[PDB]
């Protein structure tokens, strides 16, 4: 399970200090919980509050204060609240500097799916519009089910949308279509990545 | 008192077989909660649903759901809703999946007077097959269209006798917009007050918006998910 | 001059019902908001961020922040709300203003207006042309002559327009008139006039009411 | 944190060509401070996006008067009788915009919005060049966002972290505007620290404004101040 630890670990080096990041459901709000002291930067729910804290405190968490995922959450200080057209505008127009999100299938010219399977749809939700409107987009994901595909089978919630991917394994990068590996043994990815590679 | 009524079942005889209706909400997160039950009971069919999602089976839009009285829905994430969900997959329910930006911003433009606005939200992929295309500055966009419903049903902290709402917290989401877009709009509230008992500088959805307002429990205000450190 | 602005004014009054929004353009429909009758509660919008103007400040109360679209000092009465300017316009594009009273230059027999400029004299149009399409019900008030003694209601407006087929009742200090798809119809008279001085005065084109 | 020492420095953020975009309705809800900064700096060919050209001797009227700005875009001009004589002389390029339009483009540049469509301006000047379409039988012109590379921007309170209040009337576009910025320049009458804000009255998220500066309460500048006793 360590697999996901690493996995984490690494996306928190993404967020630089001052930027405003969108976590995905599932996976990406992990690293929540692993931003250093050091990093003072704001957390956007896209369901209308900038600044996301952590997890309240028994006998205090409050039905009307929730992360998208529907759990029970805390605001920070100087937060703000807006609805929902305000919180898309934001994300919409660019201003959200990253955004993490998990995938069922990245391809290789970065394509990602991770709204749909054929015959289970929970459905997009946010993901579309940070996939097309956040300034960098990163994917944290189980490496093999392989996801890592030359072409996407599952309904793709973006088309070459995705910067950097993290894996249990390693780290993609792409430029302009084509994909690349950053990080890392090495001679298992051939092997386990069905998408075509990189590296200098 | 003005806009104020005495019951949610008075207010949902205002809803009518077939009609559209926009709700506000955030999963079970400022949703007109007694309003929707009224809905349950009255059980007016037929009904085209927009929120952003179908509460869960257990409560919420969902109770609509499975009391049957949906026949499409317009929303952007299933998610914990298995009767939602399983409908969906079998054609059972026609549903029109939104991007959560696009619908947010479909139904402001319903209430805001735009029949239509370009995004980049879904292009090359199956969201935007059927739309029209065009671009700007090289890059590509899909045209999305405005929203309106017969009827919203929208979820407030606090209201005035005059339709003015405050909502609180994470409670807004879709709330003010679902407000534009109604007909007719009836807000549900935490709490009711005279008119001038609210700040004009901290009113969230001016009172032209509404045309009923309905006291709503506070207490029955429920969690999906409980997660405490 | 002066009847001449009182008739239209006392006529425009009557527009308003019990529990509208409204929307009082710049210059003689402002005045409207005086004669409005203890019995009617309304609210009148200001586009620049406010439901709810009321009357002027005492003196010496005046504040900076708080003026109405014609960048008078103004108070705020009970209920009232403030947002912003696109909030403002989504008002009033939206369809959610009952009524708008507006100023004119030329009105024409399809009930085109054209208020905001003359060619060779370049102010703006403001908050008029997003009115003119918004607003449920748009009236216009308006002198009938001009100081030449040439007429303001005319076939085919010679001034840049606000607004194309907008009208839907045109007052003016001698007649009341009503559009309905495109043609127009003289509909009431004011103390002094018959239907053909209306005719005399009128370049437009029109059908007289069944009852006048 | 967001906090500049003086509008000086901040006034250096913009350069020769940039695009303005400037919160403010007449003389109410105005950056006096900044403009005053940009007048000094002398900065040049200024396309600047507000709703007025303040008056020639105040607001947006001294980078006029001081041959500052190539190209205007606003929805009324007033009284500026140095404003008519350099359009005329073609030295000043104006388009004039309906005021509604205005707003709505500065929020879709702001929102990712590249267009919309609306019934503002149809059959009128406004309308050409524009695209037309057909929605449910009736006529839409289609604007197209703006976007600047400097907002300057007036709120009431700021705290350090860039978010914003705002009073009264003095509203108007100084939201929006916030949005439409590349980089956005708040002058606030008061700087708190950031937590005084409750988070459901702020009117402008942190995220919308990358600088801060202290302006002036005192001397506000009413245009027209009627009154009665």
């Amino acid at each position: 399970k360590e697999a996901r630890k690493r996995m984490v670990k690494r996306a928190v080096q993404e967020i630089k200090d001052g930027m405003n990041v969108n976590l995905g459901i599932g996976m990406p709000t992990l690293v929540a919980n692993e931003i250093p002291d050091g990093v003072h930067v704001m957390l956007q729910s896209e369901n209308g509050l900038l600044g996301i804290g952590p997890y309240p405190l028994e006998g205090t968490e409050d039905a009307d204060l929730i992360n998208a995922g529907k759990e029970t959450i805390t605001e920070v200080t100087g937060a703000s609240y807006f609805d929902s057209a305000e919180s898309f505008a934001m994300i919409r127009g660019g201003h959200i500097d990253l955004a993490i999100l998990g995938g069922m299938e990245v391809s290789e010219q970065g394509d990602l799916a991770n709204w749909m399977i054929p015959g289970m749809v929970k459905g997009m939700g946010g993901a579309m519009d940070l996939v097309n409107g956040a300034k960098r987009i990163v994917v944290i994901m189980e490496h093999v089910n392989s996801k890592v595909k030359k072409t996407c089978s599952l309904p793709l919630t973006g088309q070459k949308v995705v910067h950097r991917l993290i894996t249990d394994l390693a780290v993609f990068d792409f430029v302009n279509g084509r994909m690349t590996l950053t990080e890392l043994t090495i001679e298992e990815v051939y092997e386990k990545t069905e998408a075509d590679f990189a590296v200098s | 008192m003005g806009k104020v009524l005495s019951s949610s079942k008075e207010a949902a005889k205002l809803i009518h077989d077939g009609d559209t209706l926009i709700a506000g909400g955030f999963g079970l997160c400022g949703i007109p909660e007694q309003l929707i039950l009224s809905i349950r009971d009255q059980g007016v069919k037929d009904l085209t649903v927009v929120s952003n999602n179908c509460g869960v089976d257990d409560w919420g839009l969902g109770l609509l759901l499975a009391n049957k009285q949906i026949k499409k829905m317009i929303a952007s994430y299933v998610g914990e809703n298995k009767i939602f969900e399983r409908q969906f997959l079998s054609g059972e329910l026609e549903v029109e999946l939104v991007p959560q930006g696009t619908l947010a911003e479909r139904i402001r433009a319903g209430g805001a007077g735009i029949p239509g606005f370009y995004t980049a939200t879904g292009v090359g992929t199956s969201i935007a097959e059927g739309k029209e295309h065009k671009t700007f500055g090289g890059r590509t966009y899909v045209l999305e269209r405005g929203i309106t419903g017969d009827v919203a049903i929208v979820k407030a902290w606090k209201a005035d006798t005059m339709g003015n709402l405050i909502f609180r917290k994470t409670a807004r989401n879709f709330n003010p917009i679902a407000a534009m877009a109604g007909k007719i709009t009836i807000a549900e509230a935490e709490e009711i007050v005279e008119a001038g008992e609210l700040d004009p500088d901290h009113i969230h959805t001016p009172g032209i918006y509404v045309q009923h307002v309905v006291l709503g429990a506070s207490q029955e205000k429920r969690i999906e998910k409980r997660t405490v450190q």
